């Protein structure tokens, strides 16, 4: 069960710095070269860097576009791989994927990604503003509630219900960048005799704010 | 760099139907080593990307015989026979002969029945009036095709400026889509007005599904 | 150069 998640994505101003984390779980994490590949709405997916064996004295190569700005590393002992990314440029805006290079020959197993934004603006974490069934007679599959998402800079936000543990039922429309800012809604349908009987809320995370914003929608 | 060019950008298909996919390199990807680096990959909404296929056309661990890779010279193709709900997102392909190279993807459909969406409407939240701004919220539920219009009616009079369109991607188990039709008025131009109303237009029905509310 | 392990 190969296992990888990346961390340390967030906001930073051009020239600046970050460095990003991956951990590993499921395999020998010393046998395998690891990569870095990046993804932006402009370029597409792009290979950035990659570090090898101890044996091969820990060997690395980078993309062109980040010679000398970006280090990849790697620590045996913690199933761990690195991208300190300096001298940061807009250009590096993207999400980063930690992979491993396979032995049948192609970066096999990929995390989820962690999100990076180089620009001169600055994080604004989220408002959240209750969607309730606004008094009305029931014709529209038992009750649908929400969360309307507004004013956070950068992206992205998550959202989930009751800590994930409700899933069935959830709709989040894609972010639209306006005025500077991002926003999206999140709603769920649930059967009305379970409302407000069951407690509804939604989770909000933002990790550039590092924050995650916990709200209970009731029914005035 | 290698080029990889992916077609199509977007392909619908129906459920139990097969879906081709098509990636042309820039250069040869035969390797002085006889084999063929060409790899391809599937990307769920949200969802880490997952390799379907290496070297034109091994598939990978827990990967059904329904994908299936081919290669002539610098042509590749994926194809995904007997399509099911749950293959719904974008395949990349990707060529590691040479330094690491991706392919543009290739959004897959699934082409299901038409279905009309189910529309409920939201108030602003006194939580947002200190904000300066009141958004008005248009929820369409499960419809498809994806084309779809939202009018807005203030006090009777149509309302276009103002409104954010946005959609959900489409659910792997349904196939169905959502979009929420946002109107955000200054906060007095909102408690300028009492009747908001959203009418869904859809390829289901001439007549519109009407929802809305007083102030 | 080669740049995947299997070629390596």
């Amino acid at each position: 069960e190969v296992k990888v998640e990346e961390s340390g994505g967030g906001l930073v101003q051009p020239g600046g710095s970050m460095k990003l984390s991956c951990v590993a779980s499921g395999f020998t994490f010393s046998n395998y070269w690891m990569e870095w590949v990046r993804q932006s709405p402009e370029k597409g997916l792009e290979w950035v860097a990659e570090i090898r064996l101890k044996s091969n004295n820990y060997a690395t190569h980078y993309a062109e576009s980040v010679k000398g700005r970006f280090t990849i590393s790697r620590d045996d002992s913690k199933s761990s791989v690195y991208l300190q990314m300096n001298n940061l440029r807009a250009e590096d805006t993207g999400i980063y994927y930690c992979t491993r290079g396979g032995a049948v020959g192609a970066m096999d197993y990929w995390g989820q990604g962690t999100s990076v934004t180089v620009s001169s603006a600055t994080t604004t974490a989220p408002s959240v503003y209750p969607l309730v069934p606004g008094c009305s007679d029931t014709s529209g599959s038992s009750v649908t509630l929400g969360c309307l998402v507004k004013g956070y800079f950068p992206e992205p936000v998550t959202v989930k219900w009751n800590y994930g543990a409700l899933s069935s039922g959830v709709r989040t429309v894609s972010s639209v960048l306006q005025s500077g800012f991002y926003s999206l809604s999140s709603l769920v349908t649930v059967p009305s005799s379970t409302w407000p009987s069951q407690t509804v809320i939604c989770n909000v995370a933002h990790p550039a704010s590092k924050v995650d914003l916990i709200k209970e929608i009731s029914g005035p | 760099d290698v080029v990889l060019t992916q077609t199509p950008l977007s392909l619908p298909v129906r459920l139990g139907d097969q879906a081709s996919i098509s990636c042309r390199s820039s250069q040869s990807l035969l390797h002085s080593d006889g084999n063929t680096y060409l790899h391809w990959y599937l990307q769920k909404p949200g969802q880490s990307p997952k390799l379907l296929i290496y070297k034109v056309s091994n598939r990978f661990s827990g990967v059904p015989d329904r994908f299936s890779g081919s290669g002539s010279g610098t042509d590749f193709t994926l194809k995904i026979s007997r399509v099911e709900a749950e293959d719904l997102g974008v395949y990349f392909c990707s060529q590691t002969t040479h330094v690491p190279t991706f392919g543009g993807g290739t959004k897959l459909e699934i082409k299901r029945a038409d279905a009309a969406p189910t529309v409920s409407i939201f108030p602003p939240s006194s939580e947002q009036l200190t904000s300066g701004g009141a958004s008005v919220v248009c929820f369409l539920n499960n419809f498809y095709p994806k084309d779809i219009n939202v009018k807005w009616k203030i006090d009777g009079s149509e309302r276009q400026n103002g409104v954010l369109n946005s959609w959900t991607d489409q659910d792997s188990k349904d196939s169905t889509y959502s979009m929420s039709s946002t109107l955000t008025l200054t906060k007095d131009e909102y408690e300028r007005h009492n009747s908001y109303t959203c009418e869904a237009t859809h390829k289901t029905s001439t007549s519109p599904i009407v929802k809305s509310f007083n102030r | 150069m080669d740049w995947n392990m299997h070629a390596a």
